[PDB]
RNA sequence: GGGGGGAACCUGGGGAACUGAAACAUCUCAGUACCCAGAGGAGAGGAAAGAGAAAUCGACUCCCUGAGUAGCGGCGAGCGA
RNA sequence: UGGUGUUGGCUCUUGGUCGCGCCUGCGUAGGAUAGGUGGGAGCCUGUGAACCCCCGCCUCCGGGUGGGGGGGAGGCGCCGG
RNA sequence: GGGCCUGACUGCGAGGCCUGCAAGCCGAGCAGGGGCGAAAGCCGGGCCUAGUGAACCGGUGGUCCCGUGUGGAAGGGCCAU
């Protein structure tokens, strides 16, 4: 709960739902450190965690990539989620909203299971708060 | 029939339709009945499998 | 239980239909009627006492039209009602319908 | 101004059973008989929040037809637009 | 006899579940109170360390966490058993 | 008794037996796709005569025939059980 963690607490409306072409203009003022920062995108799924066929296996990435075409991995847990890199702290805007736009539609391409596959998709930096957005 | 001598259908394993109805003793024949038979849809002989009636 | 003084709702004659079986929608053979007899359906009559022009007026009204009474009371603000007996007061209220 | 009367007719409020189903209960008889209230020389109804397939008709009533058709129905007896 | 209408005021103890936060999770090798998977070589401090004063507490009795009064520069992880 | 096998076939069926009706019974032969046999051929359950239940209502699988202005959908028809 750091000096920079709560100095992003008035750079964030945690009670506001954003769009994708507006949540890349608000992850550069949330990512300011002495080293580089992986702005992490996360998401809640909608399948049965003990049904062996309803798993999420695969890779992406593109158009752009990682940062250090950077095929980023993304896999689920034993209670349903994702947790995947990256689109770090610039990596310019509208090329960060363009690298954050062809990855949300990646995992939705690996579905007849039960429950809407689109829940909560939060985009947070290495050292910042969480933006609700729209997947 | 009886409780132990049941009625059953034979389903064409290719087009999954039921073409035949027959009986078996499930103490004598616990396994699913498997038989080749003429499917009127497929117009050829096809292994047919016992499915519940 | 009789008739509503506002709406005029009277008891109606209705059937009690006794049924048996599983509806066809639920995969059953269907409903069999094991008895039809006549009963009545009464209005939800209640007592409504209201003070109008110092007199205590009471209506026998169906609960459905309870507010309609209070409406009538408000409509009685511009009426020469003073001095009148409760009976003729109610007549004036009723005549506002 | 009302009250009461009028053979039958009419509308409204209520409303059977025998019987038929070759037993009976849903169904039938039948919204009939009957009781009640009201109307009049008639009464009801009546100017589309309608029909229903005609891209159509055009208030209501009454007769002919549509038709024992469409349907309803312990899909029975029968009922019937 | 349940629900509901007629049928209202106040208070207390409450509960379903919706979100959110702060937390609770100890079979066995073991620094030692390991929820599930993951990102990540920096993080936490003039938004005040390390040891103390009252601790809201829980705790498989070893421990886990939080506030302020003392309180002025470390801790926590990399590494890797 | 033993090999291979699923004809305990699909689509029909001349002709009869029996017979108040409705049923019940036997059936050569043609086509489809098969089994067995070198072949003639045989195979539409069981040496035979009992081991059963008309319609009505409804379930399941097909079919994709009807679909209440039109596209659907509800519902139903047909084949099978
Ligand atoms: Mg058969
Ligand atoms: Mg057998
Ligand atoms: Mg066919
Ligand atoms: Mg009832
Ligand atoms: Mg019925
Ligand atoms: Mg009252
Ligand atoms: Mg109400
Ligand atoms: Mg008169
Ligand atoms: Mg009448
Ligand atoms: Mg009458
Ligand atoms: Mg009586
Ligand atoms: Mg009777
Ligand atoms: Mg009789
Ligand atoms: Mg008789
Ligand atoms: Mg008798
Ligand atoms: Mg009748
Ligand atoms: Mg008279
Ligand atoms: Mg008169
Ligand atoms: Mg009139
Ligand atoms: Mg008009
Ligand atoms: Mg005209
Ligand atoms: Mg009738
Ligand atoms: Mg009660
Ligand atoms: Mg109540
Ligand atoms: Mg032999
Ligand atoms: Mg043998
Ligand atoms: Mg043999
Ligand atoms: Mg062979
Ligand atoms: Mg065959
Ligand atoms: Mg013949
Ligand atoms: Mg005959
Ligand atoms: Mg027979
Ligand atoms: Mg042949
Ligand atoms: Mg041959
Ligand atoms: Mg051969
Ligand atoms: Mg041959
Ligand atoms: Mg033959
Ligand atoms: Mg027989
Ligand atoms: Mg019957
Ligand atoms: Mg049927
Ligand atoms: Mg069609
Ligand atoms: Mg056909
Ligand atoms: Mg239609
Ligand atoms: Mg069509
Ligand atoms: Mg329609
Ligand atoms: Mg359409
Ligand atoms: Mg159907
Ligand atoms: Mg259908
Ligand atoms: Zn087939």
């Amino acid at each position: 709960h750091g000096k920079r963690y709560r100095a992003l607490l008035e750079k964030v409306d945690p009670n506001k739902v954003y769009t994708i072409d507006e949540a890349a203009r608000l992850v550069k003022e949330l990512a300011t450190a002495k080293f580089d920062e992986t702005v992490e995108v996360h998401a809640k799924l909608g399948i049965d965690p003990r049904r062996s066929d309803q798993n999420v296996r695969g890779t992406v990435s593109l158009p752009h990539g990682l940062g250090k075409a950077g095929r980023i991995e993304f896999r689920n847990d034993k209670t349903g989620a994702i947790h995947a890199p990256v689109g770090k702290a610039s990596f310019p805007p509208e090329k960060l909203a363009d690298n954050i736009r062809a990855f949300i539609r990646a995992l939705e391409a690996h579905k007849g299971a039960k429950g809407t596959f689109l829940r909560s998709v939060y985009v947070t930096t290495t050292m910042g708060p969480s933006v609700r957005i729209n997947p | 029939a009886s409780e132990v001598r049941i009625k059953l259908l034979l389903e064409c394993t290719e087009c999954k339709r039921r073409n035949y109805a027959t009986e078996k003793n499930k103490r004598n024949t616990p396994n699913k009945l498997e038989l080749r038979k003429y499917c009127p849809w497929c117009r050829k002989h096809t292994v047919h499998r016992e499915v519940k009636i | 239980s009789k008739v509503c003084e506002i709406s005029g709702k009277r008891p109606i004659v209705a059937n009690s239909i006794q049924r048996r079986g599983k509806a066809k929608r639920e995969g059953g053979v269907g409903k069999k009627t094991t008895g039809i007899s006549k009963r009545r359906q009464y209005p939800n009559l209640q007592k409504v006492r209201v003070r109008v022009a110092g007199q205590e007026i009471t209506f026998r009204v169906a609960a459905s039209h309870i507010p309609k009474v209070y409406e009538l009371v408000e409509r009685a603000k511009g009426l020469k009602l003073e001095g009148l007996s409760p009976k003729e007061i109610k007549k004036e209220l009723l005549k506002l319908l």
